[PDB]
RNA sequence: GGCCUGCU
RNA sequence: AGUAGAAACAAGGCC
């Protein structure tokens, strides 16, 4: 209902209607891109600026609605005038502590569901035995290894197309996955998170993460595994040898 | 080309009746008079207004062939009379009433 | 007694404590005004290597032009831009014979990425010089206002949506008698041929920033949009050709160079025998940029392409060409001052053609004199060289042939060399029976490149015996050693926001561990340091702590309403869990067991106001540029909480005359979330197709109007509600 | 034979029809054909769907003309006349939402009753052959499929029709319509087969008009068309032409390789002018610290109320006079303002509660010391063009300065340890690896080191007053504002302290650019006599302030207290790097650690805790009259920290310039130390390039006589 | 005096 | 004055 609603909305308005009747489905990336804002050269130090201001950050305009205005003391937490470019309202950063201590709650039970490579890492380090420390000198050759260790031995065009069918199974086109592991995947993911509202890119993003094999080029001694690469720096030194195992093992 | 004929038409008494015919070797009916316009009667079951209940327009599909009953003629219906399909017309005959 | 640390290199070895001969904890040199002087002072440099070249006028842009190929052959060690085209053409036969099917391969991969390629990829690109306003802007501003004129003057091939159709629209505009632009102060202007030819054949410039490691500072150029999609095509089969060169070292990050430069001392080293002695030298070449003349890559990309459809020759023969007539646009002008008045005056640079030069102090005066005859139209053509680093790939692949040239099979003699080639630095490590024949062969070696146009910087460059050299801050002395000083500015708060900047400061710090050989104590010592910085920069103290800022009374709340306070995050003002074991967790994930459910439930909400995601590529990605580096993104893992916002923009548009960009951002943002809410795809994969938008969404709105009544929350009255509804919407796009 | 379409059939189809011409990019007047058949195809899918409702129940509802109403429900819902994306979308919703298969093929329409799709297709042939065709070429369809032909016959498996005659009654009609209006046309001698299923395509790139000409002047000198040059390129092979340039070039094209030698190379020349002057923002061998001795943290606790209190620890305040004026300022201004602060603090003193953040009044002492409004007012060139001193802005070489010895004995100071820690670290999570125990063992024992020098005093004082130089500035940026210079140390006894050096007033600061100047004017207590070493104050004004009685052996001093008051100014960028100074720690002990790990990697065990207390080995770390003088490593720490430290606080292009070119030659000789047999192609070139960048830096000066001096003790 | 902006 | 160094800041523009 309200979808339809605001696109007559916008075509009500001769600027916006021709803006869709114009433009062509292809040049939704340019057009999205579209922006004035330059992108920034030294971050840090407007970061470091900007944090000095009142209202330094930004949020959408259903702020002003869940947030008060002013807290129990008087200081601002959000302020009506919108961003340059938005129609998102420039807020102070205590709306976001706010947020954090009186805003509204959810069940975060998925959210380790989702973010499946991070939970697995904190999982195998918390079950992990150290052992002792051998200093002599470490001969680091350089080599071609995989970082992720979660790699479902697909490449990222091949598991973009699972991602979609998993997350948007009706945008999916001609392409019906025709390799079993893929199905089965797919049937996994799609019953595990079958409820998810997180959000849709985000989970997308996370599954290409878990599944699309990724190799990266490193200084190694050793090891040579998937999850003896992700505590490299903590097993390897420059005349220390640091024996791990981690919990998986 | 595919081609019309009416038959029937002539003169006619004041609320009496008439039978037209049309042969071809959706259809119709339409008329014609001087001081206005092509003014619609039928088609085929629907009707102008100023015509319902008086004319009836029926079909045979067997001998290609269309008829306009029409009962309780007035003066005001004194005109030539065609049949048409789609595209086609006739050459019209004429009533008077 | 005086303290000397430098006397600290009598015992410890220079290489070994090279860290400590890097100032990178200082505020790096910027530059502060106009960029105007060194333009000019580079277009007079390049074209004065080549004044023995000849000169002619361009009969369609009218700009005098300087080609000095095949030019009088040098006879001093200044340097030199009169490459030889034979010399060139025999070299890259040389490197073809040397690998086989190198050319034709890559040319095919580059053939098939031209004829598959999609308009969007040059949205994907850094500031570009946008000509309908003569000015910097982002590349997807400027492609789309160079669309939209392109469509308002009857080219409208690119709505095929391929790249390879954008620039055949490009060169067809080359040939129109008057094109039509909008400036806004809306007034629509006509530009004939010749002006627009100069508008879309030239270069903005300005001055480089943050640049270490030189008193003096530099300029550097942008192009525009219609020469970009050349540029990328030619760039891409240059990729193609150097990753089949184990030479070269532009393509690949900084492990895989100094796995490289390994492999190639030993092969040189343990191959010499004991009669056999080896050099390394440590060249830098001078004015890389300045000497490289676009016609001798034309020449070597014509010659790479032999043997393949006339329509790929054409299509990478097209940037070359441009690039010999590229014009260079002064700069941003220059600022008087008058202190007797107590005033102060900007000219704009597009006077410096009129202007008289009584304001001009000597030095200025004579290089704007020398760099007038080249001055057309407020911009100045600069044909004898590339300007700054275009072509960066080509330019390896040419100084990679002058590294196989001497294989020992074209040197025919005793002596021979190798080495690695990345542009404006290369090592070079020459092997000869004795020193003569070392000598011999670095003397033919530096001959060979003053054929090429290629010139060694005498003054930057020292050749000593093999196991001790450097390539682009890399020290090998028997094994590279680590320096740790040229990430040193990478240490602090990035400037994302407060999850990106924990994350990246904690991924940092354990690469520099990895990569960079950084201690175990000095990597706690970075990890409480950088805390305490993240702390004070987002005033989010422990929380503990009486330190009154403009967001403690909140955080004070939160610590003293948690039961668990160890679950806090540091963004929240809760302890820091983190230590050489967890560099590699995110903030969230490490402190997920311990945080209270009603803390953890208002922390990772979805529906926050805050957090705002765009496009599958902006997730987690930061672009970082790296000291001493060009810029450079990268992975940061991090948990998408509430404080995963987006900072202010700059908000200065208001006050500008293109006030209109902000509306028509607005617009196009409301336009695109409306899609997206119809099509939920449209961020991750691209949509692709040549209807409009109201036609699909439309048309999508029937559909799922149908079929979630079929089964769902939708009811017939809502249903038939939607579909009169999208009548609606089709005839008001009728009318 | 495209009349016939501009003829009979509706517009609506006829750019449908148009729009699925363009879909997949062939020329509608090559074979138009295709067209009239598709378009028929798709308009029987419409009259096939359309007049076709269903309500609640099964048995389609069939009206003419749909009333107004929420029955509007259409029968059969189309798929083609829809792009391939959008036909797929409704492929997969309709599979997903009806449970059904999904096809691998274009359907035409769908159905609720049966719950699946139709693919009609009419085509010229008669139909029991084209259906069993269409069905090979789908795989296992489920979906019920329905074809006419010409000749007016239906068929379909299952013996399945799935609405009423009458509606197929019109489609054969329609059908004969079409064919017997070709009659009157003439079409059969290709509309029975003109289509044959051709696909193919040939890129076409052509350089053309003027861009052609462009590349006519884009070529080698004696080159005329790019035709004949691409055709020479193509006939071009090797014959020995590098050999024959190579022999004809010159022979003074050369390398030649110059040993270098012991007595090759020549100490780096200084430049001789005025001695060096103070450029700091701060006070830092000269500092006094007035102390209250309360238990607060760095953070903790509130500027103003605390600078007070130490301020009123101090007796002995007299009438503050000039002793050093600033040589090209008002001295009578920085009076002024002084007395001008001490007023006003007492000011707050008596009010209620002390203010977090105070601003100060703008009178015209503090106008002319933070430089108020005299940069000059932006006009347009049309307007000021006739001015005989308008001009450029002053750009040249900066003023040669020699270098002065107290720049030494101010980095000998800055090395040397002190009666409190400047450094109380945050906390980590608890070690657990025993990699972790070395590593926080190592740390505990740098802490031990550095945080006794004066290094780390100076690292606390610039990030702080950056730090709040920055704030105030980025929220007060009209009002002048008063910060107070304070630092928290802790002492032997392990009681914590606060110290207060002076003052800094902050002015106007409304900076866009990172190179935009705010200015600022700094007061400092100290008691060092300015007329010892006037050079060094060459920018400073010192007035005498009071006196100061510190208990020592010879009665008590009562010596002079004096205050260095000076304009100063920084920016943005200026601000940032100052107020991260803490990672000279970093710098200087992964130098440290470096060492350690280098040297224990030849001895199979940590050497941390003999290299720290055993202090047996030691490094050359400086040099005496007697000769080079080596130190313990923590005195190398330090060294390294203050090397640092003075990097970050005399930062400048300079240091920058230097470093490099000093650097190679540092490589240069190490090689020559290695018996490396190094040599060079223009040594002199090399020593012009370090010397330029030696012109009035402190800092790089030292550096340079550090580096001369380095050289003397090497080559040996 | 009143109001706008701080990488445009 | 001061910062800084091959050109700038020491507020800008709009009424």
């Amino acid at each position: 209902m309200e979808r339809i609603k605001e696109l007559r909305d916008l075509m009500s308005q001769s600027r916006t209607r021709e803006i869709l009747t114009k433009t062509t489905v292809d040049h939704m990336a340019i057009i999205k891109k579209y922006t004035s804002g330059r992108q920034e050269k030294n971050p840090a130090l407007r970061m470091k600026w900007m944090m000095a201001m009142k209202y330094p950050i930004t949020a959408d305009k259903r702020i002003m609605e869940m947030i008060p205005e002013r807290n129990e003391q008087g200081q601002t937490l959000w302020s009506k005038t919108n961003d340059a470019g938005s129609d998102r309202v420039m807020v102070s950063p205590l709306a976001v502590t706010w947020w954090n201590r009186n805003g509204p709650t959810t069940s975060a039970v998925h959210y380790p569901k989702i973010y499946k490579t991070y939970f697995e890492k904190v999982e195998r380090l918390k079950h992990g035995t150290f052992g002792p420390v051998h200093f002599r000198n470490q001969v680091k050759i350089r080599r071609r290894v995989d970082i992720n260790p979660g790699h479902a031995d697909l490449s990222a065009k091949e598991a973009q197309d699972v991602i979609m069918e998993v997350v948007f199974p009706n945008e999916v086109g001609a392409r019906i996955l025709t390799s079993e592991s893929q199905l089965t995947i797919t049937k996994e993911k799609k019953e595990e998170l079958q409820d998810c509202k997180i959000s849709p890119l985000m989970v997308a993003y996370m599954l290409e993460r878990e599944l699309v094999r990724k190799t990266r080029f490193l200084p190694v001694a050793g090891g040579t595994s998937s999850v003896y690469i992700e505590v490299l720096h903590l097993t390897q030194g420059t005349c220390w040898e640091q024996m791990y195992t981690p919990g998986g093992e | 080309q595919v081609q019309l004929q009416e038959s029937g038409g002539g003169l006619v008494q004041a609320g009496d009746s008439l039978r037209l015919s049309c042969a071809a070797s959706i259809m119709a009916w339409f008329r014609q008079t001087p001081g206005k316009e092509r003014e619609l009667v039928a088609r085929l079951q629907y009707y102008r207004d100023s015509v319902k209940g008086r004319f009836t327009l029926s079909r045979d599909n067997a001998k290609n062939t269309l008829y306009l009953q029409m009962n309780s003629l007035k003066p005001e219906d004194t005109a030539v009379y065609y049949c048409a399909f789609t595209d086609y017309w006739g050459q019209g005959t004429q009533v008077t009433v | 007694m005086d303290v000397n640390p430098t006397l600290l290199f009598l015992k410890v070895p220079a290489q070994n404590a090279i860290s400590t001969t890097f100032p990178y904890t200082g505020d790096p040199p910027y530059s502060h005004g106009t960029g105007t002087g060194y333009t000019m002072d580079t277009v007079n440099r390049t074209h004065q290597y080549s004044e023995k070249g000849r000169w002619t006028t361009n009969t369609e842009t009218g700009a005098p032009q300087l080609n000095p190929i095949d030019g009088p052959l040098p006879e001093d060690n200044e340097p030199s831009g009169y490459a030889q085209t034979d010399c060139v053409l025999e070299a890259m036969a040389f490197l073809e014979e040397s690998h086989p099917g190198i050319f034709e391969n890559s040319c095919l991969e580059t053939m098939e990425v031209v004829q598959q390629t999609r308009v969007d990829k040059l949205t994907q690109g850094r500031q570009t010089y946008d000509w309908t306003l003569n000015r910097n802007q982002p590349a997807a501003t400027a492609l789309a206002n160079t669309i939209e004129v392109f469509r308002s003057n009857g080219l409208t091939a690119n709505e095929s949506g391929r790249l390879i159709d954008f620039l055949k629209d490009v060169m067809e505009s080359m040939d129109k008698e008057e094109m039509e632009i909008t400036t806004h102060f809306k007034k629509k202007q006509r530009l004939n041929k010749r002006s627009y030819l100069i508008r879309a054949l030239t270069l903005n410039t300005m001055t480089k920033d943050a640049e270490r490691g030189k008193l003096k500072r530099r300029a550097i150029a942008t192009p525009g949009m219609q020469i970009r999609g050349f540029v990328y095509f030619v760039e891409t089969l240059a990729r193609s050709i150097c990753e089949k060169l184990e030479q070269s070292g532009l393509p690949v990050g900084g492990n895989e160079k100094k796995a490289k430069l390994a492999n190639v001392v030993r092969k040189m080293m343990t191959n010499s025998q004991d009669t056999e002695l080896s050099f390394t030298i440590t060249g830098d070449n001078t004015k890389w940029n300045e000497n490289q003349n676009p016609r001798m890559f034309l020449a070597m990309i014509t010659y790479i392409t032999r043997n393949q459809p006339e329509w790929f020759r054409n299509v990478l023969s097209i940037a070359p060409i441009m690039f010999s007539n590229k014009m260079a646009r002064l700069g941003k002008g220059y600022m008087f001052e008058s202190k007797s008045m107590k005033l102060r005056t900007q000219i704009p640079a597009e006077m410096l053609a009129s202007i008289d030069l009584k304001y001009f102090n000597d030095s200025t005066r004579k290089k704007i004199e020398k760099i007038r005859p080249l001055l057309i139209d407020g911009t100045a053509s600069l044909s004898p060289g590339m300007m700054m680093g275009m072509f960066n790939m080509l330019s390896t692949v040419l100084g990679v042939s002058i590294l196989n040239l001497g294989q020992k099979r074209y040197t025919k003699t005793t002596y021979w060399w190798d080495g690695l080639q990345s542009s404006d630095d290369f090592a070079l490590i020459v092997n000869a029976p004795n020193h003569e024949g070392i000598q011999a062969g670095v003397d033919r070696f530096y001959r060979t490149c003053k054929l090429l146009g290629i010139n060694m910087s005498k003054k930057k460059s020292y050749i000593n015996r093999t196991g001790t050299f450097e390539f682009t801050s890399f020290f090998y002395r028997y094994g590279f050693v680590a320096n740790f000083s040229m990430e040193l500015p990478s240490f602090g708060v990035s400037g994302i926001n407060e999850s990106a900047d924990m994350s990246i400061g904690v991924t940092v710090i354990k690469n520099n561990m990895i990569n960079n050989d950084l201690g175990p104590a000095t990597a706690q010592m970075a990890l409480q340091l950088f805390i305490k910085d993240y702390r004070y920069t987002y005033r989010c103290h422990r929380g503990d702590t009486q330190i009154q800022t403009r967001r403690s009374f909140e955080i004070k709340k939160l610590w003293e309403q948690t039961r668990s306070k160890a679950g806090l995050l540091v963004s929240d003002g809760g302890p820091n869990l983190y230590n050489i074991r967890n560099l590699h967790i995110p903030e969230v994930c490490l402190k997920w067991e311990l945080m209270d459910e009603d803390y953890q439930g208002r922390l990772c909400n979805p529906l926050n106001p805050f957090v705002s995601h765009k496009e599958i590529e902006s997730v987690n990605n930061a672009v970082m540029m790296p000291a001493h580096g060009p810029a450079k993104n990268m992975e940061y893992d991090a948990v998408a909480t509430t404080h995963s916002w987006i900072p202010k923009r700059n908000r200065s548009i208001l006050n500008t005359s293109q006030r209109g960009i902000l509306e028509d951002e607005q617009m196009y943002q409301k336009c695109c979330n409306l899609f997206e809410k119809f099509f939920p795809s449209s961020s991750y994969r691209r949509p692709v197709g040549i209807s409009s938008m109201v036609e699909a969404m439309v048309s999508r709105a029937r559909i799922d109007a149908r079929i979630d009544f079929e089964s769902g929350r939708i009811k017939k009255e809502e249903f038939a509600e939607i579909m009169k509804i999208c009548s609606t919407i089709e005839e008001l796009r009728r009318q | 034979m495209e009349d016939f379409v501009r003829q009979c059939f509706n517009p609506m189809i006829v750019e449908l029809a148009e729009k699925a011409m363009k879909e997949y990019g062939e020329d509608l007047k090559i074979e138009t054909n295709k067209f009239a058949a598709i378009c028929t195809h798709l308009e029987v899918c419409f009259m096939y769907s359309d007049f076709h409702f269903i309500n609640e129940r099964g048995e389609s509802i069939i009206v003419e003309s749909g009333d107004p109403n929420a029955l509007l429900k259409h029968r059969f819902e189309i798929i083609e006349g829809r792009d391939r994306t959008m036909a797929w979308t409704v492929v997969n919703s309709i599979c997903n939402t009806t449970g059904a298969e999904k096809p691998k093929f274009l359907p035409d329409l769908y159905d609720y009753k049966e719950n699946r799709f139709i693919e009609i297709g009419v085509t010229r042939r008669e139909v029991h052959i084209y259906y069993l065709e269409k069905a090979n070429k789908i795989k296992s369809e489920k979906t019920h499929i329905h074809i006419f032909s010409f000749t007016g016959e239906e068929m379909a498996t299952k013996a399945d029709y799935t609405l009423d005659e009458e509606s197929r009654a019109r489609i054969k009609t329609r059908l004969f319509t079409i064919r017997q209006e070709m009659a009157s046309r003439g079409l059969w001698d290709s509309f029975r087969q003109s289509e044959r299923g051709e696909e193919t395509i040939e890129e076409r790139f052509e350089i053309t008009g003027t861009m052609r000409r462009l590349a006519d002047q884009s070529l080698p000198p004696n080159f005329s068309s790019l035709e004949n040059f691409r055709a020479y390129v193509d006939g071009f092979e090797p014959n020995g032409y590098i050999e024959g340039k190579l022999s004809q070039m010159s022979k003074e094209v050369n390398a030649r390789i110059e040993p270098f030698l012991k007595t090759t190379p020549r100490p780096l020349r200084l430049p001789d002018g005025p001695p060096c002057s103070q450029r700091s923002k701060f006070l830092l061998m000269d500092a006094l610290k007035l102390s209250i001795e309360d238990p607060s943290h760095e953070g903790e606790g509130i500027p103003l109320y605390d600078a007070i209190k130490c301020m009123r620890t101090f007796f002995g305040w007299k009438e503050p006079n000039v002793v050093k004026p600033h040589e090209k300022g008002i001295n009578p201004n920085y009076l002024l303002a002084w007395k001008q602060v001490l007023a006003e603090l007492q000011d707050i003193e008596n009010e209620e509660k002390i203010p977090k953040t105070k601003n100060m009044k703008k009178t015209s002492q503090l106008k002319w010391a933070l430089g108020e409004n005299m940069a000059p007012e932006k006009v347009d060139f049309d307007d000021c063009k006739d001015v005989s001193d308008l001009k450029q802005y002053d750009s040249d070489e900066p003023e040669l300065r020699s270098l002065a010895s107290w720049i030494q004995s101010e980095f000998n100071k800055a090395c040397e340890l002190t009666d409190s820690s400047w450094i109380e670290l945050d906390e980590i999570g608890e070690d657990v690896a025993p990699i972790e125990h070395i590593a926080s063992m190592r740390r505990n024992y740098f802490t031990a080191e550095v945080s006794h020098c004066r290094a780390t005093e100076y690292i606390m004082k610039g990030v702080y007053i950056n730090t709040a130089l920055l704030n105030a500035s980025c929220a007060a940026m009209d009002d002048f504002q008063l910060i107070p210079m304070i630092s928290k140390c802790r002492t032997k006894e392990g009681r914590r302290k606060t110290n207060l050096y002076g003052f800094i007033i902050k002015g106007r600061s409304h900076l866009r650019n990172d190179t935009d100047v705010v200015n600022f004017v700094s007061m400092e207590f100290s008691l060092t006599d300015p007329r010892l070493e006037p050079h060094k104050w060459e920018k400073y004004c010192v007035l005498e302030i009071g006196d100061m009685l510190l208990r020592s052996a010879i009665g008590q001093v009562s010596r002079p207290m004096f205050l260095y008051v000076r304009t100063n100014g920084t920016s943005k960028i200026k601000m940032k790097w100052g107020m991260e100074m803490r990672r000279c720690l970093l710098q200087s002990l992964q130098q440290i650690e470096s060492m350690i790990e280098a040297e224990s990697s030849v001895k199979e065990k940590d050497m941390t805790k003999e290299f720290f207390e055993n202090k047996s080995e030691t490094w050359p770390i400086g040099e005496s009259p007697k000769g080079v003088e080596e130190g313990s490593i923590g005195k190398v720490c330090r060294t390294l920290l203050a090397k640092s430290v003075f990097n970050s606080l005399y930062a400048s292009p300079q240091l920058e310039g230097f470093s490099a070119e000093s650097r190679k030659l540092l490589l240069i000789v190490q090689a020559l130390r290695d018996n490396l047999e190094p040599g060079t192609f223009d040594l002199g070139g090399l020593y012009e390039a370090i010397e330029e960048c030696l012109i009035n830096d402190p800092w790089v000066l030292l550096n340079a006589s550090w580096f001369n001096s380095f050289l003397t003790h090497a080559l040996r």
